[PDB]
């Protein structure tokens, strides 16, 4: 929302994730000096003679940019009483402690929710290579200014790519190789040594989501099963 | 011999597919796949089961039927007598895990309760097992040694334990146990040179 | 996969072959997949009464299978033969659970709610179609994240939500909810269409864009 | 969804301590090609230890790396190894104008033992 | 390998002058019929294995293999493409050099298509096997 | 502990699920609960043959480790 | 399979005053009784040559130990009969290690330490002292790590 | 050629000066660590040009630590305990004494 | 070895990933246009370094589609 | 603590290494008038043909530049009194002098200690590239001015990576390798040329942190141990 | 190492180790290196007085060991052996030395302070688990960095800080306590909690995360 | 484009209507393509077709007199 028509805008929030399960949350009292938001394109343009080819590989990046200040006066808060000073240090240590023991040791959460509500846009982000950048100017005795850009991995709706369930119709697992390779593991040497033979005899005069239902994929492991058990020469065939 | 959870839950889904034309659909989170699950779980847990059952007869039954016991390391226990000051008037609350401990400076040991206990208003004096927190045989002690409770309720007057703790049994591993028992069953030969040499050695002055 | 058309009024095959596959010459294939006769499609009714099994008509359906599946000799002697069962088999089946419709609405993130029912006559109820996919879409929105025994990560975070019915915990609410509904790989997307909190009720509605 | 990444590499020598000398990690490179007859890596240490009085020649290193994320429950948590070989040499590397310096070690998949055993007359 | 084709041998140790083992492994070999490479042991992790199997371009053996996946999405830079580097009409896997047509048995017996020797004539690939 | 055959079994299971209600006496072969416990008895009757083998393993290598009679 | 031995110490091998901390018992091992059978029985092979002139060689047999205390000698024998018997299985064939157990190499130090006391008198033979005493400590931590050996093999 | 492994070779770019020469003994003291190196000279390259200074090339092989400046003394680890000792070349070593162990 | 024309072979730089080993058997399913690969590994090489990410090299031999 | 109005302004003060042992606090008179502070991050971006690859490897070296001017009128030391001249020149004489003993690779000692009381946090620090670059203009005549760049090490709470105090449980110095190696020493050639021969013996024979207790590491340093108090051959074995 | 657990009402083994393990299937390892029997969990009480040893009920302890060293028989053995009592193999025990820590305190950093103690009668008294770690962080505080005869660089130069009462001779003295006990691989990490400088004697207070 | 096909390539030097002597639609090589690959790196975000050949080397090249 916004400050005209519609109720009081909401500041943006930022979310981390928190060691000990759960989330935590930074919200930010003062709206951001800039924001900018670039979302390029990977697509390259080459002439030929007489004609124009034009190709593309889908969406790029969107960098994530903007630059703000904290209040020097207080404000009430979930709990206790953080001025402007306590509120930057908080996130200098939130944003280490996301970074400094990212690439080292292990952190819970894969990546941090960038939440709008000023600009009703949600996303997911990860540190941009640029990174934090904090600075006080010569204008700014008691102000602390904060720089931070940040890369989209993607948009916050969808869910994450190791939570996704295929349609996975039918049985996943080919018992039938299973109990083939079990087996196959108590034969003897003779019995290994004849089926490869057999193999090879075959092999070498060729040319001349397990379902039963509505398919036909799980054809030859059933056969194995069966010749085995059955016995088709000393080891088996195929 | 054992099958595992894949093998047993894929043949389980096999066999449902193969019966009835009702049922195609085997996402996570359905109720024939997580009633197959559990079926598959409870099965496999089975199977464990009978897996150790039959590693314990191997160590230990078919030689125990001979009268022989293996010894098997438990807690030091024993029963622990209880005087109050006066005789109860209300109910008395004795939750598990009550600490016991030895104001001997020679006897560091210490006992717990595993199971709770209550003294009712007309009982005066009351008897409560203890178990010690250590195996081995550092758990036992004589007779009259505890003294005290970490519970610290004023009716309490004396706690001593009436019989020493002698349960505490070593750990023994079994070949020791094999090797008694082959050098028994070696000592049954009849008509033997080493034998005969081994029976001449049950008097006392014949040793060469 | 495949699109459902109507017959249109004097329609030809090779119109409804070339609007779809571009190429008309893909029609000599699909009409085994419609698994009709030389009359694939005839206006006069009482022509089709002769046996209306092996012909079409103005009204009728038709399977449009993808380009993949056209040339696939099992596709297409499944749907000569299944026509409507085909979109059962395509969402699957399964047991159905849905017991007292009225009475696991009262309690949310609640255990031992669901059970077995019965329909027909001494057989287990089964869900299929649309509704399969509507049930099992609330199961997981009403499962937990973390409470069954096998394959993890399966639920949603929505009994730890609540909180002061703030905008901020809406979003997350509605952000919670959209990852839960998007988790299976059969729906396209979702996105919330309208949001409602007066006093300690949250509402709301969502849509999901199934696939065919 | 864009996919995450979080590599985190894990080097194990046995004859100075394999996890110090995983520390100073910078880069490697591993040529294996089934054309020509011979397997061959490298990998470049940085200068913060003086390596030529330390690493004898002949020594084993294996070399582990982490796919994705741990907590994850991805597929690529396998911690599986990538190459292992007998490092044949040591050298100091650096250009002083750039003020810059490294330590650069190389050697075979276990082909230097057969390559160098002559059958001799 | 191919135990059924190949007879008894009696491959000596000093046939390469102050040859290195692999030297004499490439022997042994007997490539391009024997594919040999080191790599890392899949089966058992943490140590490495020799690999000395029968080449995979047979039918069943091809099968054999395990197949592994990768999509577009992890795909950086590609360049791959046909080429006629390698063109051999007639092939044939002679014996040991010691056996001589003039002076002795049955020497080789090539093998050809006949469409294929048109756009390439009498192209010839011979290679000695140790084994026969 | 005893051998017991799928159908016994099943028998014996059927009889017990029908107690307290009549809503189920329908055991088609295309009945999918017919199905599943057609799956439960088998892996019932699996678990006891593998039981007895493994039993009789068991004894035999209580045997050999008693006398150490390999 | 089995190394030669040298000759000294398959002559050695082949066959009142007490202390008031540690004792002996004169008790043998199971698998000393195998290997002292083996010696006997078989002709294992030996070396010719004698140019290790360490441990027997010229200190158990040039001490006077030998005839002066017959019964100390025993003592001696049969530490060195236990500590070539775990030197055995470990060396080569590990399949007799499963005979040995915990109380085998306790005894064994207990009597190093009576032998070691006593041979401590002398002022002579401190020679033999140096090596028991470092022996002493090697089978405390065979006493000490022999049963996780047996369980993680 | 026996010292060929342990020895250390390679190239130098030091301060383009004329007083290097090819087949000429390299001494070089290390004032990183206060070590002392030892080279022989087989290559040197030199290069000219007045857009970049002036450098040279200077190849070495056969190096060794722990060097000693009084009277080209080198280094004393040089003639190492393998350097003379040895013996006559003969069989036995390796398969041959297999089968005569009569 | 009749078939050398008309195979594809060549060079690919896929993503770093331990996965890929010498002598094993690479499919490949292009999304460009629906298309299948199928290729037999024969040389990788591996280059890690923090300056520039993590690449590795999967070179192939004897390709063909329509896997 | 800053001019918040319940404490006093507290000036940033550096902490330099002399040469002898110690440190010497030298303290700013004028706090900097710009403070900039930079966390760039290692992540890196490639674009393969169908999907965008987000990889991080952690956080990179932080930077730390600030820039200000001495004062002019005269102000007490704490051991003398000291203009901004004297000030300014005694700065550049330490810079100088830990610049230049750095000649070594880097020195054995405790890096430069940053401590930043405007805002509470802390650092070491070392000398950036840029240096120390001081310069004067035509304007603020009798003002000097100081522009410092560096670099962060790490956190001033944790102590340095190799001087950690490891368990080192049970015994990293074992005895018995140092008695198995006397012992070897301490034998024939030929004794050691039989030891040799055995070795190769036993290994044709193939096929066809340390503590005594709890532990089976230092298995084969009791075993090599042995083999030598008592002759198993004409030497020791392994 | 290894992370302490609490059974919950009548709570699952299988969904223990799947939650500290992901994986469901590794139970069978953590029985073993508890050394239960068949039934690991009971909700009755009365039912571990047969098997106490190899028998848990409710609010009964647990041991996690690592994924590392899920599979090594020596550490399932260990484990075993030292159920509930396995932090003194890390933190280790030595000779306790703190005989009265009511006389030694005004002392401060001087000779002649500490001594060894008796605690009981006959066995010398020894410090194990945490009193241990705490003896070895105050002994390590209170010797000077270079006193001791072997392996310098070991204790504290907080003897040279006394002095002014400024505020940066105060944060010098934090920074150096912070320095000396992160000095000790078994501590993480440290930061200070508050600080109080009232009269003529410095005052404050620090935490540090001891494992396990 | 299949293998063995003939390219035959002609270019223009100069302006048509300025009647230069360069106005000779001269030809500059013909030859027998032997190799076509993709190329690409996806990277810099192009790709390009390459494509080879001999100037009628190939046949006597490649055609062997055997034995």
């Amino acid at each position: 929302p916004q400050s005209d028509g519609i109720s009081n805008l909401h500041r943006i929030a930022l979310r981390f994730p928190k060691e000990g399960g759960g989330y935590d949350m930074y919200r930010f009292k003062v709206n951001p000096e800039n924001y900018t938001i670039d979302s390029p394109q990977r697509t390259t343009a080459i002439k030929t003679k007489s004609d124009i080819v034009i190709e593309d590989y889908g969406k790029d990046i969107e960098v994530i940019n903007f630059t703000g200040t904290t209040g020097f006066r207080p404000v009430r808060e979930a709990d206790g009483l953080k001025t402007g000073k306590q509120k930057m240090e908080e996130l200098q240590s939130r944003v280490s402690e996301y970074a400094m023991q990212g690439g080292s040791g292990n952190v819970s959460g894969s990546y941090l929710q960038f939440f709008n509500f000023t600009d009703d846009s949600y996303y997911k982000v990860h540190l941009a290579p640029q990174g934090l950048k904090i600075t006080r100017s010569k204008d700014e005795p008691l102000l602390f200014r904060y720089e931070i850009t940040l890369v989209v991995i993607g948009s916050l709706t969808e869910a994450d790519r190791s939570a996704v369930t295929t349609e996975e119709f039918g049985n996943v697992k080919p018992n039938a190789s299973q109990r083939v390779d079990e087996g196959i593991k108590e034969l003897d040497k003779n019995a290994r040594k004849t089926r490869d033979r057999n193999n090879q005899e075959i092999s070498r005069r060729e040319n001349t989501i397990y379902n039963p239902r509505q398919s036909t994929n799980g054809l030859k492991g059933n056969i194995d099963n069966m010749a085995l058990i059955i016995g088709y020469g000393d080891g088996g065939v195929s | 011999k054992t099958r595992k959870l894949t093998n047993i839950l894929s043949k389980l889904i096999d066999k449902t597919m193969a019966g009835t034309s009702k049922i195609t659909d085997f996402t996570p989170g359905s109720a024939s796949r997580s009633l197959l699950e559990a079926v598959s779980l409870e099965i496999e847990q089975f199977y464990i089961l009978t897996k150790e059952n039959i590693d314990w007869g191997i160590q230990e039954g078919i030689i125990e039927a001979f009268d022989f016991q293996k010894r098997q390391s438990k807690r030091a226990y024993g029963d622990v007598t209880i005087q109050f000051y006066q005789p109860l008037d209300m109910r008395m609350y004795i939750p598990a895990g009550t600490t016991f401990t030895s104001t001997r400076q020679e006897y560091p040991q210490q006992f717990e309760t595993l199971v709770d206990y209550y003294a009712e208003p007309d009982s005066t004096e009351i008897v409560v097992e203890v178990y010690c927190k250590e195996t081995g045989v550092a758990g036992n002690v004589p007779e009259g040694t505890i003294n005290t409770i970490a519970s610290g309720s004023s009716l309490i007057r004396s706690v001593n334990n009436e019989y020493s703790f002698n349960t505490g049994t070593k750990e023994e591993s079994q070949e020791d146990f094999k090797r008694r028992f082959h050098s028994f069953v070696e000592s049954r030969g009849r008509a033997t040179n080493k034998s005969v040499r081994y029976g001449a050695l049950q008097i006392p002055d014949v040793e060469g | 996969r495949f699109k459902k058309h109507v017959v249109q009024h004097e329609e030809t095959m090779q119109a409804i072959a070339q609007r779809y596959y571009g190429d008309v010459s893909y029609w000599i294939d699909l009409v085994e997949h419609n698994n009709l006769k030389y009359p694939y499609l005839v206006e006069t009714d009482e022509e089709k009464m002769k046996d209306p099994e092996r012909l079409a008509s103005t009204g009728d359906t038709l399977i449009i299978p993808i380009e993949s599946d056209l040339t696939d000799v099992s596709a297409k002697e499944i749907n000569s033969r299944d026509k409507d069962v085909l979109v059962e088999l395509a969402l699957g089946r399964d047991l159905n659970i849905t017991a007292d419709e009225k009475y696991f609405n009262e309690h949310g993130t609640s255990d031992n709610i669901l059970a077995f029912s019965t329909n027909g006559n001494g057989d287990l109820d089964t869900v299929k179609g649309i509704d399969n996919m509507k049930q099992q879409l609330q199961a997981r929105l009403l499962t937990p994240r973390g409470s069954l025994m096998l394959h993890p990560n399966y639920g949603s975070d929505l009994h730890n939500l609540f909180g002061l019915n703030i905008p901020e915990q809406a979003t997350l609410i509605e952000m919670e909810v959209l990852r839960t509904l998007t988790s299976d790989n059969r729906v396209k997307s979702a996105n919330l269409i309208d949001w409602k909190i007066q006093g300690n009720v949250y509402s709301g509605q969502f849509s999901v864009e199934i696939k065919s | 969804m864009r996919r995450i990444r979080r590599p985190k590499v894990r080097i194990e020598i046995v004859t100075y301590n394999g996890d110090e000398f995983g520390a100073k990690l910078l880069g490697f490179q591993t040529k294996n090609s089934m054309e020509d007859d011979s397997s061959v890596f490298q990998i470049n240490m940085a200068g913060d230890t003086y390596w030529d009085k330390l690493v004898m020649a002949n020594d084993i290193i294996r070399i582990f790396i982490t796919p994705n994320d741990d907590p994850n429950d991805k597929e690529g948590k396998q911690e599986r190894l990538i190459q292992v070989g007998m490092v044949s040499q040591v050298s100091k590397v650096g250009s002083y104008g750039n003020d810059q310096t490294q330590f650069r070690i190389t050697g075979q998949s276990f082909v230097k033992p057969f390559m160098k055993f002559g059958l001799g007359v | 390998s191919w135990d059924e084709f190949e007879k008894l041998t009696e491959v000596s140790a000093f046939t390469n002058f102050d040859g290195s083992l692999k030297q004499l492994m490439d022997m042994v070999t007997a490539r391009p019929f024997n594919e040999l490479f080191f790599k890392n042991s899949e089966k058992t992790p943490g140590k490495a294995q020799l690999v000395l199997r029968k080449t995979p371009f047979n039918p069943t053996e091809w099968r054999a293999l395990d197949m592994i996946k990768v999509p577009t999405e992890d795909f950086i830079e590609e360049d791959v493409g046909k080429s006629d580097v390698e063109t051999y009409s007639i092939f044939t896997a002679t014996p040991a050099g010691m056996l001589k047509e003039l002076n002795g048995d049955v020497f080789s017996k090539p093998q050809f298509h006949p469409e294929l020797t048109d756009r390439y004539g009498y192209t010839k690939f011979e290679v000695e096997n140790i084994y026969l | 502990m005893k051998t017991r055959k799928l159908t016994n079994i099943l028998s014996k299971l059927i009889d017990k699920t029908m107690a307290g209600t009549s809503k189920i006496t329908d055991f088609t072969p295309g009945s999918a609960s017919r199905s599943l416990l057609e799956a439960v008895s088998l892996e019932i009757e699996q678990f006891y043959i593998l039981t007895k083998e493994n039993i009789d393993w068991g004894i035999q290598e209580g045997i050999i480790e008693a006398f150490d009679f390999q | 399979n089995f190394i030669p031995q040298p000759q000294g110490l398959l002559r050695f091998l082949n066959t009142s005053f007490v202390s008031k901390f540690y004792t002996p018992q004169l008790q043998l091992s199971e698998l000393a009784k195998k290997v002292l059978t083996n010696i006997k029985t078989d002709d294992i092979p030996v070396l010719e040559r004698e140019f290790n002139d360490n441990t027997i060689i010229h200190k158990a047999n040039d001490t006077l130990l030998k005839v002066q205390a017959p019964r100390m000698y025993m003592i001696l024998q049969s530490i060195v009969l236990e500590a070539y018997a775990i030197v055995n299985c470990f060396v080569e064939n590990p399949s007799s290690l499963k005979y040995l157990t915990e109380e085998d190499v306790s005894i064994t130090r207990e009597n190093l330490n009576y032998v070691a006391d006593y041979l401590g008198n002398y002022d002579d033979y401190n020679s033999v002292v140096l090596d028991l005493r470092d022996l002493d400590l090697c089978f405390s931590a065979i006493e000490l790590q022999l049963p996780l050996i047996k369980k993680e093999a | 050629y026996h010292g060929n492994p342990n020895f250390y070779a390679g190239d130098i770019i030091v301060l383009g000066d004329p007083k290097y020469d090819l087949g000429k003994r390299l001494f070089i003291e290390d004032k990183q660590r206060g070590d002392t190196w030892e080279f022989y000279i087989e290559s040197v390259e030199h290069k000219f040009d007045y857009k970049q200074g002036y450098y040279t090339t200077v190849g070495v092989t056969r190096g060794l630590k722990d060097a000693i400046l009084e009277d080209g003394k080198g280094s004393p680890h040089r003639f190492a305990g393998l350097w003379n000792q040895s013996s006559d070349f003969m069989g036995g070593l390796m398969g041959e004494d297999t089968s005569k162990e009569l």
